[PDB]
């Protein structure tokens, strides 16, 4: 039945993990997702792991594209890169079709909520670096709303050293410079976290210090860029 | 180019 | 048109996505014209690279399957769904081959390149393959590299890349698949013996090429020695 | 692992 079905999934998932079968990974997962149970920290994760490999692969090669089409400014590169843009689009619908119908709850932890709601705000990132009207406007404003609801959720129920907290600060920030073009923005909220996590190092384990001086390091380097 | 998060 | 298939093909080579690079060239060659040596060389990144990727995967899943015995029945329903994906691109690539690529073929050069994927993508079968299917796609493969290897053999130098190559595949057939490591040894000793006696005479063309096959042939006898 | 010839 529905929870043997969803065992087999996600065992399938962990295969193609493996294998480094991604597509394969975010189907297995997208079907085990929809058995309706709640996802446990290692099966958000692999949800996570799959789509972000799906994805990152095809806004990689968009850029390829998108870079080609730029400097040579035939109808090849256009319709090539429309086609890329198709199935980036339909992946990040996808992953935001989960997230609306299944994962996005308002009980239970923070953790999970602001894993959900920072995912969610990724996905509308990811359309809206490929979006070009109104509907870019539309994207940009869905994106600053999930990412601002886990960044209230996170501020008030996480530490300030917390990885989900500090992955969020970052990919908020990077929002804010990429997509909004608010680069002042960017750069006090990845400076203010940045200095909130540093002050709280000390309190942390060898095993929690590793993750949160990790992306610290992440929030650094996007400021020497940035600046 | 820029950092994201990294996966978890 | 074939001109816009080719160069949206050397787009996607560009964007590292092999399986639609592998569909421009499968459009390009179904054109009907013959492959330029450009040409020959992004369908063989494409489809080497999809199927690269298929085995792989296959060989990840096939260990944990071995390792569960000791199970369960998801490791081989995956195993099996791999498997077909990689027996489709094989069947693919062996289809254009008979049906556009060896027939229409001019030289020699590009007949022996042809024959040896022949060969190769038999080969990649063969490493999935199980009963008396196992036993004709063996002989199929067989067939295809020595086939190729008469013609290298007659016109081709020792140290040409393609025939470098083509003895390499066929002597990791004969230990691999075949299961004759003397016929394995035997050959690629030969090869590497009578492309060394005309090393002082390879085309600097081809110096890169030959030299890292002659370590390969090298690398793979020290293995199986 | 055994090489195979590399692509040309």
């Amino acid at each position: 039945g529905p929870h043997m079905e969803r065992a087999s999934l996600i065992q399938k998932a962990k295969l193609a993990e493996q294998a480094e079968r991604y597509e394969d990974m975010a189907a297995f997962m997208k079907g085990a997702v929809e058995k309706g149970e709640e996802l446990s920290c290692e099966e958000r994760n692999l949800l996570s792991v799959a789509y972000k490999n799906v994805v990152g692969g095809q806004r990689a090669a968009w850029r390829v594209l998108s870079s080609i089409e730029q400097k040579s400014n035939g109808p090849e590169v256009r319709e090539y890169r429309e086609k890329v843009e198709t199935e980036l689009q339909g992946v990040c619908d996808t992953v935001l079709g989960l997230l609306d119908s299944h994962l996005i709850k308002e009980a239970g932890d923070a953790e999970s909520r602001v894993f959900y709601l920072k995912m969610k705000g990724d996905y509308y990132r990811y359309l809206a670096e490929v979006a070009t009207g109104d509907d870019k406007k539309r994207i940009i404003d869905s994106a600053r709303s999930a990412y601002q609801e886990a960044m209230d959720i996170s501020k008030k129920e996480m530490p300030p050293t917390n990885p989900i907290r500090l992955g969020l600060a970052l990919n908020f920030s990077v929002f804010h410079y990429e997509i909004a073009n608010s680069p002042e923005e960017a750069i006090s909220l990845a400076k203010t976290t940045f200095d909130e996590a540093m002050a709280d190092l000390h309190t942390l384990s060898e095993d929690s210090y590793k993750d949160s001086t990790l992306i610290m390091q992440l929030l650094r380097d996007n400021l020497t860029l940035w600046t | 180019r820029r950092a994201s998060a990294p996966l978890p």
